[PDB]
């Protein structure tokens, strides 16, 4: 049997009890070389151009987990879509991992100042 | 005599002109015919119908089923009050008669002026200032239907039950035009949302949110016009106090 | 009353090396096994008996007809007539044909009905409705007091509570004190309450009744506490027994005043269970079993000193109970003479026996990481940190 | 609470038994609603 | 590392080399036995269930035949409002358990006196007419009543309720059997008690002892009894023990754990009938009603109204004195030494109830047979409350 | 006879009468908002080959965020009248249930409605009743709700996918949300809808007041040039207001007068606030 | 298709739960919601092949 | 056979029924009894085959109306009570006086007081001298109590006092009694004060069926109470 959550601290302790699940696996956020092979493959259908470099697209996002890495080549896509095209150059690739990855930072910097 | 009474039971679906999927109250579902002469554009789905008993074809459409709630909350006489026996208020009267009645009786008059008809308007004040009189007095000009509800009255332990009855008593307003739903107390209910996380002011976020989807949210409001009156109008959603 | 169930076959296990001891054990078992099959299949082969009554048994059936619905004799009337509810619920005032043992009949006995003009006309005495038919254990488990390791105090009160009053009683009316009706096993997840019953279960002598405590509860009104009630009237009928309730906290919860239906009727289960705990006297040879992670959050009405008296700890196993599983889940295992275990046990760590026995089986599959088997002592290294996932460093030092 | 004094008014013209009203009823009326109101 | 997944020849390496030369027939020869074992299962057969067949010759089979053809069933129901018949309306609303219910006339063979409400009665199918009424009987097998006379606990029995058993005294002894002291005081006998308190603390037991000592049967009514599958016909259940207790000439009516009854649509019609068989029935009877509960508050407001319930007694956790006595009436029926300090052990139980004391008892009796000594020692009472008391 | 695989659906869904008659045209401004919302719920749906022909998923779920009053739910509206796709309409309130189990059944339920369905829109407003940020819930009332929620990421994302059914989901409050739901492949698109800025003003002002009267010769640009953060449901009520006015003064071309004092009524925001916090 | 419609006008068989073969004429069966009942077992079904908790149709 | 009537629908009116076989049942001539009064939930015998309505019984029971046996004989002569003469002669003047004069009271053109609040010590005897009150009266005799209010969730209110007034008119006369202070996150509270207001409002005028409110303190006072109708006199 297997099981998946995002939680797993919440789980309850007679179900995490090694004997009923055994081998707690994680699935942690993708380092460099697994986002570039994420990239590769999910740009597998992709009409490429030549001049495309995926390992400065995959370095462009630091801590970004599987679906982001999708998601970038989907919005990558949707970029050369808007221009009615069908390559995808890399500029593209780096708008979409700039509006994927676009993340609500600490607008005030007097609390973001509170540490040192 | 000679009758022999009829199933009751909701119409599901139009599988084609003639075959209808209607679901008998706490009972089994069937596929059924229709009356040779009846309204099928009125068949929509939902729509509480009769079913003979024995060759279980419709026989005529009913009135949906009104929650016991609502029924009470709707059939409270209003005693005719009269505008003369308000005092005091001319120029906020005169505002509410424009911003309900209006619509209620010259709709052209908006329409050829080039705006929506409002949806409704509050009422706030410190408490025995005649807001639900004023209502009251509204709703016995108007001489429509009228939904007296305080807010504090529909909360309910059960999880999904005051978002329900707010859902039953817009159903209502809408089954009833012109209809005149006076929420009494409203800062029981739209007091503002907040992530703190407590169970019950959780509901009251999703009451809330219900309430505001019955009232400006996907389904069009026509014809209903709602008075909301408060004694604390700081406190509300700011959502709610949307215009 | 008829005697208890659960046969097994042998414990074998006598060698496990397959030293060919294993293989003249079980070629003796399965020859034996041979016999019976042979024997049963040729009895079958030629065994004409039939008919002898046969007019007088035709009548009685034509007059029974087909079908005959069973139902349950709620109550009786003078002796001809009786109240029996049909398995619907709704009860009928019908007339007790002749050929019926009047002796049989006792409020709660299956009674077979007539179809048409319900009328007695039999009695079962093994309804025995499936649900708790499957409650009831066949195949005794495996696991028996060799597998347990440590628990010594758990294994012997759970004895004194359900083997010794089983086997010779005289001590408890010797010294006038009543066997302990019920025991309840509880403490952290995994430390052996399951396996001890089940090594009860292997070393018994009465009718094992395992039951999930959540199983009890049906969605039907007044299922549950018929359950209930036919679960322990089975377990009367075949004394001695024992009934495992595991996760007694399914239901055993605190008692609450109910608002739902179906909360209503978890309490009315609830309190059938506890009505019926206090049916059957102490003297009797039906005791309960039950385990339980969560104790403090039981009813404190359920373990009642006059209805649960015992009460079974199972800590987290100490550093000799640790050795000792160690050894047990190692016995199978070809361990390397490198291997020591003993700096895993060292490790101050909340490790379980089932801890161990995951340590133990993870520590086998990174042997065959390798293509080994002999497991050495890295292996048990690695697959400490492997299972064990998940105080800040130098506060209490 | 204006209503009140007049209610009050005609319960107080029980109390003297009268079958109307006068000033000083009304004056008295209004007078122990505000006090009920302080 | 990147490890290898094991290939199809290491799978076959992995199976052989490494082996036992006897892994194939004991692993065959142990398919074979369960396998058996399946075989003898399935084909062992069931044997006949045994229907319940009386002995031959004891059977009227044609008469059977006249009684099939003849006499009919009738559903049996818990008839309701008389819908104030007079003769003109002798129709009754009726209800057959989980089917509907029905007004319905009665059968010719029947008197309207005969048949009152909340009473089984057999109806027919045809007309469902109430064709004959059936009482629900009364018997000490079924249900579960006073099934007690005399009860075997008396006054020696009870020990450390002192004040308890005084107000008790109080409260049973002085009316019955001192009847003319309230007749010439011109007081009316207390007309209901209620002995409130914590769980095992003794209520029930004392109110047995008090039974035994005021030389008038006991009487037992567990709550959730009535709670459960004996419910409804409840009210006539209780009104014929209270009749049967006229009959009687003294019973002591106490209702165990009436923490589950005075905690309401039949419940409240079984305590308006003991409205009616305290409040309507005489105060003066010899019969009086003794309340225990768990939850003192828990009963009803009505029911301890002056003139209703007299008194209330709480049942307080043993003292010290009251620790060792119930100590010695515990240990008295076990095997144990003659120099227990008795003493020592209220003093090592504080805050204990009467049933952590008796378990505490029982425990050094396990203790004593763990040993294998047929006699306890103070050593085995010593470990005995170290277990139970501290949890 | 079997019938259509999912005929007796409690979910009811958009019928012809029932859709809105909102079109793209009547929303004012939002071009980037309509083409991001387009481009997930409706150029797939009719323009697939597009995406296809790149070789990249179509995004399936659109988030629609922001101040309230913006447009959210207006451009929900607009989606369903201008779509052959199947609606289906539901708020998030409405599926928390009485019964426990309910609201992830009514849950799975609508989702197997849009999927037996052909490519069609699920469109839940006010998500943030049950897609509020999971915690360590204490309360049976509370863990049904996370139910609910978890239930509603299971079915967008969970082990069956979907064909053609693009959700779209609004709120007020996006950062509440629970970050399973805000990533890509549940929730693709995550579109801000702002506070109107300066040229969003004069186009929702031009848009509402088109229907209106003429108003002889008013500053309708001044009015959109006044720094104000209004949105545009305070733009739909100043040009309500104005004809409200105009009604009760009995001219039915308004003017600087009752536009005037109509835009003070609607943003009062009067302080009233003690100096000492300022 | 004048066997099918022949066929198509007799009654559905219901479903049951066999709790045990009790003799080799007559099994107890329990079919829900009617209750239990203890049917026998024609020509064609053979009563060995009757295990307990499987489904039957009467 | 009986069956609850759910409700009746205008068409000239038609009934939809809950027959006791747990189906409901359309109607479109309601029987062979008249149709006026027919209360939405009137027990009735509805045919067993044809399902129509012949003949109408009297309402079983209303959960704790039934609950509550509603004692009419309290036994009391105003010799029971003691030392309380002001106010036995305030209770008689604020309840019964005006009952008997109501007439007088229409020649005013002013309607009689509603109800009476009233105060003392938590072992003050309220009760007492309420049973007292339905005593002389001889009026039937509802009671309430705060403490008993407080917990039971909602519906001290919703289904509990509303069906305690209609039964008080079913059997006339009454005299309602709400006993001890009660409370006059505490929002429960606020719904009972408000069932309380709008429903003590919203009821039949001539107050055939009184009211008395017995309370333990002056502490707590709602206005929207303690006003003239809901609580007029003070004891
Ligand atoms: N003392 C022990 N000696 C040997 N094995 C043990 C011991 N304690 C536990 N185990 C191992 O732990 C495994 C799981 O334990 P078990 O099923 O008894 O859990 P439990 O303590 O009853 O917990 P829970 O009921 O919470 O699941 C058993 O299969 C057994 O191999
Ligand atoms: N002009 C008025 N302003 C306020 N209350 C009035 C006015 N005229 C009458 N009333 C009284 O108000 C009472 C109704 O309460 P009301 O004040 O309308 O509700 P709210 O407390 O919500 O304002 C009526 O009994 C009536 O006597
Ligand atoms: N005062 C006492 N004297 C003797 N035994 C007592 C006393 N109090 C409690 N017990 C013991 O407690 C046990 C159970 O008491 P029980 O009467 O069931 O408690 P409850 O009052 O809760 O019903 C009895 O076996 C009895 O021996
Ligand atoms: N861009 C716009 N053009 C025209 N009217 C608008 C625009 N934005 C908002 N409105 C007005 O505001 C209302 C939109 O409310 P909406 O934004 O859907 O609420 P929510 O943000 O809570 O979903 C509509 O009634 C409309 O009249
Ligand atoms: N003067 C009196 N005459 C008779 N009984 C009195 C008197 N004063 C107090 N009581 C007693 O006080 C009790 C009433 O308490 P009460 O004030 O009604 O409680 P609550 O405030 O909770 O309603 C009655 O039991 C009654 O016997
Ligand atoms: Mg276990
Ligand atoms: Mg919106």
């Amino acid at each position: 049997v297997i099981m998946a959550t995002n939680r797993i601290d919440i789980l309850d302790s007679a179900l995490l009890r090694p004997g009923r699940i055994d081998r707690k696996i994680e699935f942690p956020p993708p380092n460099e070389e697994a986002r570039l092979d994420i990239l590769k493959i999910h740009s597998r259908k992709m009409n490429l151009t030549r001049g495309i470099n995926l390992r400065k697209i995959a370095e462009l996002m630091p801590g970004a987990s599987g679906a982001e890495v999708k998601g970038v080549c989907t919005e990558a896509g949707m970029y050369a879509l808007r221009e009615r095209r069908v390559h995808v150059t890399q500029e593209d690739f780096e708008m979409a991992v700039a509006k994927v990855m676009q993340k609500d930072s600490e607008k005030n910097m007097s609390i973001k100042k509170l540490w040192k | 005599l000679q009758s022999v009474g009829q199933i009751v039971g909701e119409v599901l679906k139009q599988l084609t002109e003639e075959k209808f999927i209607v679901k008998a109250t706490n009972g089994p579902r069937y596929v059924v015919g229709c009356r040779r002469q009846l309204d099928k554009s009125k068949l929509k789905p939902g729509t509480r119908v009769a079913l003979d008993m024995t060759t279980l074809t419709i026989m005529r459409y009913l009135p949906r089923e009104v929650d016991p709630l609502v029924y009470n909350m709707s059939h409270e006489d209003p005693g005719n009050v009269s505008y003369s026996e308000i005092g005091g208020l001319s120029e906020q009267i005169r505002e509410l008669r424009e911003v309900i009645e209006l619509p209620l009786t010259n709709p052209e008059l908006f329409q050829r002026v080039g705006i929506i008809p409002p949806k409704g308007c509050l009422l706030y004040g410190p408490p025995g200032t005649g807001k639900t009189l004023l209502a009251r007095a509204v709703a016995s000009q108007l001489d429509c239907n009228f939904l007296k509800v305080v807010s504090s009255s529909i909360v309910d332990k059960y999880i999904g039950e005051s978002a329900r009855l707010i859902r039953e008593m817009f159903n209502y307003a809408r089954d009833h035009q012109p209809c005149i739903i006076f929420m009494d107390e409203i800062d029981a209910i739209g007091g503002r949302r907040f992530s703190e996380g407590t169970s019950a002011d959780r509901e009251i976020q999703r009451t809330l949110m219900e309430l505001l989807n019955q009232m400006d949210g996907f389904d069009t409001l026509h014809r209903v016009k709602m008075i909301m009156a408060t004694n604390r109008p700081d406190t509300l959603d700011p959502a709610l106090l949307r215009p | 009353t008829k005697g208890p169930d659960a046969a097994s076959k042998l414990p074998l296990v006598t060698p496990h090396t397959q030293c060919r001891l294993k293989l003249l054990k079980l070629e003796r078992i399965k020859d034996y096994l041979l016999m019976e099959e042979e024997f049963i299949r040729n009895q079958e082969q030629m065994k004409p008996l039939e008919e002898k009554q046969e007019e007088e048994r035709s009548k009685v059936d034509d007059l029974r007809g087909t079908p005959m619905s069973v139902g349950t004799l709620e109550e009786i009337i003078d002796d001809n007539h009786a109240i029996v509810s049909t398995s619907v619920g709704s009860e009928h005032y019908v007339s007790i044909l002749s050929f019926v043992d009047k002796d049989l009949l006792e409020p709660g006995c299956s009674v077979l009905l007539n179809h048409k003009v319900h009328a007695v006309i039999g009695v079962l005495m093994d309804d025995t409705d499936p649900l708790v038919t499957v409650m009831k254990v066949e195949k005794a488990p495996q696991e028996t007091y060799a597998d347990i390791g440590g628990l010594d105090n758990q294994i012997q009160e759970i004895k004194e509570s359900v083997e010794l009053p089983l086997t010779h009683p005289e001590y408890y009316e010797e010294m006038g004190i009543k066997p302990p009706k019920g025991v309840i096993l509880y403490g952290p997840p995994g430390t052996g309450k399951t396996l001890l019953a089940k090594a009860v279960a292997n070393q018994t002598s009465a009718t094992f009744l395992r039951v999930v405590g959540s199983e009890l509860i049906q969605k039907y009104l007044g299922d549950g506490p018929k359950l209930v009630r036919e679960l322990f009237r089975v377990a009367e009928e075949h004394a001695p027994s024992i009934v495992f309730i595991d996760e007694i906290d399914a239901i055993g919860t605190k008692r609450y005043d109910s608002n739902s239906g179906g909360e209503r009727e978890i309490q009315r289960t609830m309190l059938e269970l506890l009505n019926q705990l206090d049916g059957f006297d102490s003297r009797g040879d039906v005791k309960v079993i039950m385990a339980t992670n969560r104790i403090e959050t039981l009813d404190p009405a359920l373990i009642r000193p006059g209805r649960i008296d015992r009460k079974i700890e199972f800590p987290l196993p100490d550093e000799k109970t640790k050795k000792r599983i160690f050894q047990i889940h190692t016995s199978r295992m070809t361990l390397a003479d490198d291997v020591t275990l003993d700096d895993l046990i060292m490790a101050k760590d909340d490790l379980s026996g089932a801890d161990i026995k995951a340590i133990c089986t993870e520590a086998g599959l990174m042997a065959l990481r390798e293509r080994r088997m002999k497991v050495t002592n890295e292996d048990f290294k690695k697959s400490k940190e492997n299972v064990l996932y998940k105080t800040p460093e130098g506060l209490y030092l | 609470d204006l209503r009140n004094v007049c209610t009050e008014a005609g319960m107080f013209a029980i109390r003297a038994d009268h079958d109307f009203v006068v000033q000083e009823d009304f004056m008295k009326a209004v007078r122990k609603v505000a006090d009920s109101k302080k | 590392k990147p490890i290898r997944a094991l290939d199809e020849g290491d799978i076959a390496l992995l199976k052989t080399y490494g082996q036992s030369t006897y892994s194939r027939q004991i692993k065959q020869v142990e398919d074979d036995i369960q396998q058996l074992l399946k075989k003898i299962n399935e084909l062992t057969g069931i044997k006949e269930s045994d229907t319940g067949l009386a002995p031959p010759a004891l059977w009227d089979l044609a008469a059977d035949k006249q009684t099939l053809q003849s006499e009919q069933p009738l559903q049996v129901a818990r008839c309701t409002k008389i819908i104030n018949a007079d003769s003109e309306d002798p129709k009754y609303i009726i209800n057959v358990k989980q089917f509907a219910k029905f007004v319905v006339d009665l059968s010719d063979q029947v008197a309207p006196t005969d048949i009152e409400e909340g009473m089984r009665v057999g109806v027919d199918r045809n007309k469902y007419q109430i064709h004959i009424p059936l009482p629900p009987k009364i018997d000490p097998t079924v249900t579960m009543m006073q099934v007690e006379e005399k009860p075997d606990v008396t006054y020696s029995d009870v020990g450390g309720c002192k004040e308890q058993i005084e107000k008790l005294r109080e409260v049973v002894e002085t009316p019955l059997l001192h009847p003319e002291r309230f007749v010439n005081l011109g007081i009316e006998p207390p007309k209901g008690v209620l002995l409130f308190g914590p769980p095992g603390t003794g209520k029930t037991l004392c109110a047995r002892a008090v039974a035994n000592r005021t030389d008038a049967c006991f009487i037992r009514v567990i709550g959730s009894e009535l709670v459960q599958k004996y419910v409804g016909e409840g009210a006539r259940m209780v009104r014929e023990l209270f009749e049967m207790a006229r009959t009687k000439k003294a019973c002591l009516i106490f209702f165990d754990e009436i923490d589950a009854i005075g905690g309401d649509n039949e419940v409240q019609r079984t305590m308006l009938e003991l409205i009616n068989q305290l409040d309507g029935f005489d105060p003066r009877g010899n019969i009086k009603v003794l309340m225990a509960t768990n939850r003192p508050d828990t009963l009803d407001p009505a029911l301890m109204r002056p003139g209703r319930l007299d008194r209330k007694i709480e049942f307080s956790l043993p003292d010290l004195e009251g620790r060792t006595h119930i100590f010695k009436i515990h240990a008295r029926s076990m095997s144990v030494e003659r120099d227990i300090r008795f003493e020592l052990l209220a003093r090592l139980c504080p805050n204990s109830t009467g049933a952590e004391i008796r378990s505490v008892c029982t425990e050094a009796g396990m203790f004593a047979i763990r040993a294998r000594r047929k006699i306890a020692t103070e050593k085995d009472f010593l470990e005995a409350v170290n277990k139970v008391i501290k949890s | 006879d079997v019938l259509p695989p999912e005929a007796d659906s409690s979910i009811m869904m958009l019928t012809s009468d029932q859709k809105p008659d909102v079109m793209y045209a009547d929303i004012g401004g939002m071009d980037i908002q309509k083409q991001e919302v387009r481009e997930a719920v409706e150029l797939p749906l009719t323009h697939f080959e597009l995406y296809k022909q790149i070789g990249i998923d179509p995004p399936r779920g659109v988030l629609m965020y922001g101040p309230p009053g913006c447009g959210k739910t207006m451009l929900a509206k607009a989606v369903a009248h201008h779509t052959t796709a199947a609606f289906i309409r539901v708020v998030g309130s409405e599926f928390v249930q009485k019964y426990l189990g309910e609201g992830p059944r009514m849950v799975r339920d609508v989702f197997r409605l849009a999927k037996e369905n052909a490519p069609a829109i699920i469109f839940i407003d006010e998500i943030d009743a049950i897609a509020t940020k999971r915690f360590d819930a204490q309360t049976g009332a509370d863990r049904e709700v996370q139910r609910i929620l978890l239930e509603l990421l299971n079915q967008m994302d969970g082990f069956d996918q979907n064909v053609n059914v693009k959700v779209i989901m609004a709120t007020n409050r996006a950062d509440t949300l629970d970050p399973a739901l805000l990533r890509p492949g549940r929730l693709d698109r995550k579109i801000e809808f702002p506070l109107p800025d300066r040229r969003q003003k004069r186009l929702i002002f031009s848009t509402i007041t088109s229907k209106m009267n003429l108003s002889e010769e008013v500053d309708l640009e001044d009015y959109v040039a006044r720094p104000d953060k209004i949105s545009g449901a305070d733009i739909n009520s100043i040009c309500q207001e104005s004809g409200m006015l105009a009604v009760r003064e009995n001219r039915y071309i308004v003017l600087a007068k009752d536009f005037e004092k109509a835009y003070k009524t609607v943003i009062k925001k009067d302080e009233q606030e003690h100096e000492f916090y300022k | 298709l004048r066997e099918e419609l022949q066929l198509l006008q007799e009654q559905g068989s219901y479903v049951g739960e066999v709790v045990r073969a009790m003799d080799k004429k007559k099994v107890l069966v329990k079919v829900h919601p009617e209750g239990k009942f203890v049917v026998d077992v024609d020509k064609n079904i053979d009563i060995n092949d009757v295990t307990p908790n499987c489904r039957v149709a009467l | 056979l009986v069956s609850n009537v759910i409700e009746l629908l205008d068409v000239g009116k038609c009934a939809v029924i809950k027959t006791s076989t747990r189906q409901t049942y359309f109607l479109p001539v309601i029987g062979l009894v008249d149709a006026e009064k027919l209360k939405p939930g009137d027990l009735v015998g509805v045919n067993k085959d044809s399902y129509l309505i012949l003949e109408t019984l009297p309402t079983e029971y209303d959960s704790r109306v039934k609950a509550m046996e509603v004692d009419e004989r309290p036994t009391e002569q105003y010799s029971d009570i003691g030392g309380l003469d002001k106010q036995i002669q305030e209770l008689v003047e604020a309840i019964v006086l005006p009952m008997n004069h109501k007439e007088k009271f229409e020649n005013l053109g002013i309607q009689p007081p509603k109800g009476v609040l009233m105060y003392g010590p938590p072992g003050t005897g309220k009760t007492l001298l309420a049973r007292a009150c339905a005593a002389q009266t001889k009026a039937t005799f509802l009671k309430l109590a705060g403490p008993q209010l407080v917990q039971m969730f909602i519906g001290d209110g919703a289904k509990l006092v509303r069906d305690a007034f209609a039964l008080a008119k079913e059997k006339a006369p009454s005299i309602i009694f709400i006993d001890e202070l009660d409370a006059i996150g505490d929002r429960e509270v606020q719904r009972t004060m408000l069932e309380l207001l709008n429903q003590l409002d919203g009821f039949q005028p001539n107050t055939q069926v009184k009211v008395i409110a017995a309370t333990n303190r002056v502490d707590i006072l709602d206005p929207a109470l303690l006003r003239s109708g809901r609580l007029d006199r003070k004891i």
